[PDB]
């Protein structure tokens, strides 16, 4: 993970994760439901935003050029990253 | 928020200056002649004269040359 | 029952079509169906011929009433 | 009803910290007292028959629906569906609304300020004008002034303490000193040598005390409703510190208030 | 077992405050809008 | 022939003139009470307020003045 | 009971939109009223009631401003837009979002009573003293009352919109990524909060004269102080009601050319710097009350300093179109004669500035045509422009292309023909608020008056544009309102989205 | 009281109008300004308000 | 005991006994500076109250007793005024 100071508790990390996503080794993306929206940076320029759909059952997708790729995942509970592994502090 | 851009200083220049003719302009009010709650202010002829001129002349001495040389356009009509 | 704070709090839990609607407006995928409302486009353009006839014409009646009042 | 609750948690409680509200009928009751209650304030003032009592009935309607409304939010808050940040959220909306609040104020005192500076020749270009006895400083105003700043270090000590018991007793002064500050208000509009038809002065005078009082009313009514909500459950949120600050904020403007009109004779 | 009838927000006085004056005041503020509108049109200022 | 108004005072700078008025009114009553009612003084400030108040203005004066209502000294 | 009760976003937005709609019906039809007095010299179809004309403008006037741009841009598209394009589940406080819309139908009401009692209030919409205290009756008070309503409504909605912008941020989503439109929005709602209460100070002042016997603006007390108080809240307001349009053209010349907008922080510097200049410039609607040189000769150099900003936004939209890839539909030409036409409505203003120049054009017909070409090719272009764009999205109906580009065609025509000749009858010397002119305006004015019908036949065929829309399944887009469904969701956003920095 | 400073070059007949709206009859106070030379202003015109 | 409140409980922690009370004693060391002499003349006002009178007549000067507008909205003379003071009869 990247380091969790001046992170807010609540905020379900794992967009504070320590990986670029690749082909062979996305990014999992845990969700609610069997579709979520979630928001890309541009790798060269930080002001770009895109927001894409991720689709459960989905091969590995990209939504910027040059960005990484993700995977979704049916979770039942999203972990509430700043007090979930933290206060575990494995 | 974010990091200012080389435009905005060049804006803040004149927009500093409007701040400051705007508190140069609202504090010089109350060091003016008709801001006095008095009739006797005025029964020294001497003091409210050169207080009223000098009122005149702040802001108006810097325009007396080009007033006088008619300099009221960009371009010399006539 | 029926008048418990928690039927203040998360409201009443009424599931399905509300009273005479033709689709479920709160938990169903769009907000506002307008393809599903019956006769849709009939009450629309009646709608909007009262929405046109009150804003045209409420002015008018306030300039009649006005002259209406001198001429006495 | 018993899956409702099991259904919010499913599918808003649990997803983001945030309050998502049932349907409510109270703004659109609150929209149209207010229109009950302009038209019956534009008949009062022209002397119509059952003008006031139509004003007065407008007001009661929206009180009655302001307090019903405030009684939701209560019953919210103690069911607890409200986090931190939500909490957050309520103090700066009252920053907010305390912003605007002081604009006002600011208009207000903006025309004692013109009025006071400049006497017209209708005035004889004298201030303030003959006839008018202006209301000093060194009399029943300095004794409001050491009142309303022991109201302040009193709700001071109560945004601080931990003991249950202190924090019932400081609210409970600063709400009784707030009252002493009303009805010595009072005094002082009953004894005075001018009235709110009597110049510039006066009007200006008067109408700003008023709002200033009114506000002093307003604020001693919510620390009221904060100190009965922590008289039950010792636990008040929002509604302790929000009432603190629009009581600091009071606080403040009197300072305002007095530097211009009492001592400033403006 | 933390209401008592002292208390504002009791879950008893849930009907009274907020279904009976939900109408009540509903039909108040009808009563008072049009008596309102016919006192301001057609009536007669005497200051 | 040659016309004469109120001269300019520097005291009054402002585009607004109804100081410049009621000071010029109020200093002729000041010289008919001090130097005599035919002083050159006194008339020289009558035709300066004459020249510069407005006719209601003055007779509104008057009629404060006869009432008792003027907060002058004299 | 829906549309009663509500407390989503969404459909406060729609009410907002529904009701602008029907203020601008009726202040369309209060104005062909104006436009048919005015075409031939001499007495028209009011019969030589001139209180009635100065009632049918100064109601004309307030609803336009107050009815129409406000409830359709901060009210309609920023209700309904704000929390969807940053990402939060809903407002801060949804109730307080319900009578914040709730307030404006008492004082549309009271407004439009106020026309039927005694003579009504022929004031103009500035309502100055001693005219606003010399009517006797209560029209005056209904209208001063409907004002108070309608400013009691901006203040909550902008503490909400502070609020909702400043804590329901989605996770990630600095003030760096919000769309220039939330910026816009932002900006608009600080400015209402610190203009309106002004406004309601003086309004209370004038309740008193009128009502109360007290002495704020009378024999005793003076008249100029409520000028100041009245434009120290106008000039804000005028710029209260531009904003969003700005916010809306941006996000529509950054879609249709296919690029990200030009510029961006000096685009939210720009619109900083346009909203800080706003509060010490106010004194230019006052160079003919008698005010001093000094205080004149500042507030004609601080004024046109608000070139600058404007000119910087104005020309990061043009670098915005351009290098881009276009597609010129009806929104997109709404945007693009927003920035034609608002451009001749700004050079006005820069003459109006100066004050020598002002003494010759104040209170003429000049100034009528500079602001109805910053409202009505500024405003009403922005709100047509969103109605295209995001309609399918909001009301769930198509348009049909073609009669929109018909009702375009139709409005360019009548808007242009009908304020353009009124810069002469200003030059000339033609005086504003008048019914009846000398018989040499007649050309102009006739002229003008051809103008205004076309304008009004526009109005007609832009409800015969709305047709049945078709869906389709989005997958990705550069704002978060065009990844969802048509229409969304009564809870859109059913999982709050995450903005995730890239890694290294 | 406010004052203007007002020199005029040449004679003529010069019109206007009232521009600050005052009430029904706003559009009806019209000014009509006539100039004439000095000399005939001090020699004939206010020989007419002697008395 | 499932509320929303305590489920993002320990996503909040407050900000980290004895500190409480002299925070307590050094707002009540300047409550007391004004606390008790503001309220001692308060109540010694209340019982110097309506008891002394003034004689004082106002000439009825144009700025005083502005009647635009005949009379108030609730009677003829000022809300809470007990004595007018302006001559109504001048002389
Ligand atoms: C928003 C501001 C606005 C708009 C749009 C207009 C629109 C028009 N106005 Fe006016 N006008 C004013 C603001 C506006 N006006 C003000 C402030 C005054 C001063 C009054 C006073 O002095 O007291 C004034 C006064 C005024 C005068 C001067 C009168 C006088 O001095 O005596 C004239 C003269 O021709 C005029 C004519 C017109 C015409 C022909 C239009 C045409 O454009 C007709 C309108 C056509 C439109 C297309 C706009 C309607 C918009 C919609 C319908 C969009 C809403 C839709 C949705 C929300 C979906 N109006
Ligand atoms: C949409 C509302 C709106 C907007 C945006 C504006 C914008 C401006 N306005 Fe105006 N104005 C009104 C609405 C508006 N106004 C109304 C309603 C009135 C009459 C009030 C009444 O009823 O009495 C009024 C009246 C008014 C007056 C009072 C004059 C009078 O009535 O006697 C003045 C005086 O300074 C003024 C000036 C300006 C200026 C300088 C801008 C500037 O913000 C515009 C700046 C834009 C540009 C200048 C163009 C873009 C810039 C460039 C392309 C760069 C190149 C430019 C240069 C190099 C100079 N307008
Ligand atoms: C009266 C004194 C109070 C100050 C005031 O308003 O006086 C004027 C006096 O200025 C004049 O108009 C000159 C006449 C003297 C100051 O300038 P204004 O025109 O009001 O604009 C300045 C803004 N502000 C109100 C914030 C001070
Ligand atoms: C009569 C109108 C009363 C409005 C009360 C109000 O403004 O309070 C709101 C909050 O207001 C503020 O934030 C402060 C502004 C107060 C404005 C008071 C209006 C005074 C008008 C003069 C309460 O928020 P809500 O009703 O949306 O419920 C929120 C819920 O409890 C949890 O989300
Ligand atoms: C919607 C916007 C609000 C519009 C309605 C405003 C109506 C104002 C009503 C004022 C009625 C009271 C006025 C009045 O004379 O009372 C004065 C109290 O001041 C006050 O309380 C004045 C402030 C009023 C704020 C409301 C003191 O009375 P006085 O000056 O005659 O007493 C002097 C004799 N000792
Ligand atoms: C009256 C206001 C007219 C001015 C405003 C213009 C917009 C409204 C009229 C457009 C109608 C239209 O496009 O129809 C074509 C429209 C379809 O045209 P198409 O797309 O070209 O086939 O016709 C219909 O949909 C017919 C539906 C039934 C028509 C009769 C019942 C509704 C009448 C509403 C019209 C107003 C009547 C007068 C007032 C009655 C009380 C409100
Ligand atoms: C001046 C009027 C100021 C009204 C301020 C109301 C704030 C509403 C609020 O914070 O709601 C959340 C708030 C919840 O706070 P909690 O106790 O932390 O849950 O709701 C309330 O019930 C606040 C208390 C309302 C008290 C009545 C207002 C009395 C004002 C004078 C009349
Ligand atoms: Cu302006
Ligand atoms: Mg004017």
């Amino acid at each position: 993970y990247r380091p969790l100071g001046d992170k807010e508790l609540w905020h379900e990390a794992w967009m504070y994760e320590d990986k670029f996503g690749t082909e062979e080794d996305p990014i999992i993306v845990p969700s609610l439901e069997a579709e979520r929206i979630i928001g890309v940076t541009d790798p060269e320029d930080e002001t770009l935003v895109v927001w894409g759909i991720l689709k459960d059952g989905e091969p590995p997708r990209q939504f910027v050029e040059n960005g990484e790729f993700y995977v979704l995942k049916h979770v039942e509970y999203i972990k509430k990253v700043g007090d979930v592994l933290e206060a575990i502090e494995g | 928020p974010f990091k200012l851009p080389l435009d905005a200083y060049i804006l803040m220049l004149p927009i500093t200056y409007a701040s400051a003719a705007f508190v140069a302009m609202c504090c010089r009010v109350p060091t003016a002649d008709p801001e006095t709650s008095s009739i006797a202010y005025y029964e020294d002829e001497q003091k409210s004269a050169a207080a009223a001129q000098r009122y005149d002349n702040s802001f108006k001495q810097f325009f007396d040359a080009r007033i006088r040389n008619h300099k009221v356009g960009v371009f010399q009509n006539w | 029952e029926k008048y418990s704070h928690e039927e203040v709090v998360y409201g009443d839990g009424h599931h399905g079509l509300r009273k005479g609607y033709t689709y479920d407006f709160e938990h169903g995928p769009h907000y506002l169906q307008p393809e599903k409302i019956p006769n849709f486009w009939s009450k629309f353009y009646a709608g909007t011929g009262a929405l046109y006839a009150v804003g045209l014409g409420v002015p008018l009646f306030a300039v009649w009433w006005q002259q209406s009042k001198l001429k006495a | 009803h018993q899956t409702a609750k099991e259904f919010y948690m499913e599918h808003i409680g649990k997803r983001h910290p945030f309050h998502v509200l049932p349907p409510s009928p109270w703004p659109m009751l609150a929209g149209w007292g207010t229109y009950v209650s302009c038209l019956g304030m534009a008949a009062w003032f022209h002397n119509m028959p059952t003008g006031g009592a139509l004003m007065a009935f407008g007001m009661a309607n929206i009180a009655w629906t302001a307090i019903t409304w405030w009684r939701d939010c209560a019953i919210e808050g103690d069911m607890g569906m409200h986090t931190e940040v939500v909490r957050k959220n309520f103090i700066s909306g009252m920053w907010a609304f305390i912003v605007s609040e002081a604009l006002l104020f600011v208009g207000l005192l903006w025309a004692c300020l013109h009025l006071g500076m400049s006497p017209s020749v209708a005035l004889q270009m004298q201030w303030p004008p003959v006839g008018i006895e202006p209301i000093g400083w060194d009399k029943r105003a300095l004794v409001m002034s050491a009142v309303l700043a022991a109201s302040y270090y009193s709700a001071n000590v109560a945004m601080v303490a931990k003991d249950p018991k202190v924090v019932m007793g400081a609210l409970a002064t600063t709400i009784g000193l707030g009252a002493m500050f009303l009805a010595d208000q009072y005094l002082e509009y009953n004894e005075t040598p001018f009235t709110i038809t009597d110049s510039p002065y006066g009007t200006t005078f008067f109408v700003t005390t008023g709002f200033h009082g009114m506000h002093v009313l307003l604020g001693s009514l919510y620390l009221t409703a904060a100190l009965m909500m922590y008289k039950r459950t010792h636990n008040a949120g929002a509604a302790l510190k929000s009432s603190i600050l629009y009581w600091h904020f009071v606080d403040i403007v009197w300072i305002a208030v007095y530097g211009i009109i009492y001592v400033g004779q403006y | 077992d933390s209401y008592k009838a002292t208390d504002f927000t009791n879950p008893k006085y849930n009907y009274f405050f907020r279904e009976l004056t939900a109408r009540v005041q509903g039909v108040l503020l009808t009563g008072g809008s049009l008596y309102g509108t016919w006192l301001v049109v057609f009536g007669e200022a005497q200051r | 022939p040659e016309l004469i108004t109120a001269p300019y005072d520097p005291r009054f700078p402002n585009r607004n003139q109804a100081r410049h008025c009621f000071v010029r009114f109020n200093e002729y009553y000041k010289c008919l009470y001090e130097r005599g009612e035919e002083h050159p003084r006194c008339q020289f400030y009558q035709k300066a307020y004459q020249s510069l108040c407005p006719s209601e203005w003055v007779e509104s004066w008057q009629e404060l003045r006869e009432k008792g209502l003027w907060t002058g000294k004299y | 009971m829906r549309w009663l009760y509500s407390t989503s976003h969404k459909d406060i937005g729609l009410l907002y939109l529904v009701f602008a709609f029907f203020g601008g019906l009726l202040g369309t039809s209060l104005s062909m009223l104006i436009r048919y007095e005015l075409a031939l010299p001499g007495r028209g179809l009011l019969d030589g009631n001139g209180q009635l004309y100065n009632v049918i403008i100064t109601g004309h006037g307030i609803i336009m401003l107050l009815f129409m741009v406000m409830p359709a841009l901060f009210g309609g598209f920023g209700n309904w837009l704000l929390p969807i394009m940053i990402g939060a589940p809903d407002m801060a406080f949804p109730r307080l979002n319900n009578i914040s819309f709730w307030l404006n139908p008492p004082a549309l009401a009271l407004l439009l009573l106020s026309t039927l009692v005694e003579q009504g209030p022929g004031t103009g919409w500035t309502a100055y003293p001693p005219l606003s205290v010399q009517h006797s009756g209560t029209s005056v008070d209904l209208a001063i009352l409907s004002l108070h309503l309608n400013g009691l409504s901006s203040i909550l909605g902008a503490v909400n919109m502070l609020v909702t912008v400043a804590g329901l941020r989605a996770p990630g989503m600095k003030l760096l990524h919000m769309p220039l439109f939330v910026w816009a929005i932002a900006l608009t709602a600080v400015l209402v909060i610190l203009a309106v209460p002004v406004l309601a100070a003086a309004l209370v002042m004038l309740l008193t004269d009128r009502n109360i016997n007290t002495a704020y603006f009378c024999e005793s007390g003076d008249l100029i102080l409520y000028q100041h108080l009245f434009w120290f809240f106008g000039h804000p307001e005028v710029y209260i009601l531009i904003l969003p349009a700005f916010g809306i053209v941006s996000q529509v010349v950054s879609f249709f050319s296919q690029k990200p907008v030009f510029g961006l922080t000096g685009m939210i510097c720009a619109m900083g710097a346009i909203s800080l200049l706003g509060f010490i410039v106010w004194a230019h609607h006052m160079f003919t009350v008698g005010l001093d040189l000094d205080t004149v000769a500042y507030f004609t150099s601080a004024t046109m300093i608000i070139a600058v900003p404007t000119g910087m936004k104005i020309f990061s939209w043009m670098a915005t179109i351009y290098s881009g890839r276009v597609w010129f539909t009806t929104p997109m030409w709404f945007a693009v004669g927003f920035i034609c036409l608002f451009t001749l409505g700004g050079v006005t203003g820069v003459v109006l500035a100066n004050a020598g120049v002002d003494m010759l054009v104040h209170d003429t017909y000049y100034v009528v045509a500079h602001f109805h070409y910053v409202l009505s090719m500024g405003a009403v272009f922005g709100i047509f422009a969103g109605v295209y764009f995001w309609g399918n999205l909001i009301t769930g109906l198509g348009y049909h292309e073609g009669r929109a580009m018909v009702h375009f065609w139709l409005l360019f025509i009548g808007v242009n023909l009908t304020f353009f000749p009124q810069h002469f009858l200003g030059l000339a010397g033609m005086p504003r608020r008048m019914f009846d002119y000398a018989d040499c305006f007649a050309g102009w004015n006739a002229v003008s008056s051809f103008g205004a019908s076309i304008s009004f036949i526009s109005v007609i065929v832009f409800a015969t544009t709305f047709q049945e829309a078709v869906r389709t399944v989005p997958r990705t887009a550069t704002t978060l309102e065009w990844v969802l469904l048509a229409t969304p969701a009564h809870h859109a956003l059913s999982q709050v989205p995450v903005l995730r920095t890239a890694s290294s | 009281l406010n004052q203007v400073w007002m020199s005029i070059n040449r004679e003529g007949v010069f019109y206007g109008q009232c521009s600050e709206l005052c009430g029904a009859n706003h559009s009806f106070m019209p000014i009509v300004v006539e100039a004439i030379s000095p000399r005939q202003f001090l020699t004939e015109y206010v020989k007419k308000w002697i008395s | 005991g499932e509320t929303i409140d305590k489920y993002w409980a320990p996503y909040f922690p407050k900000p980290a006994a004895d500190e409480a009370k002299k925070s307590v004693n050094k707002e009540m060391v300047g409550f007391m500076l004004l606390g008790p002499v503001g309220v001692a003349f308060m109540l010694y006002d209340f019982a110097v109250g309506l008891e002394e009178e003034h004689h004082v007549t106002i000439p009825p000067y144009p700025w005083m007793r502005i009647r635009r507008l005949p009379g108030m909205p609730w009677g003829q003379d000022g809300l809470f005024e007990g004595h007018p003071r302006v001559a109504t009869t001048w002389p």
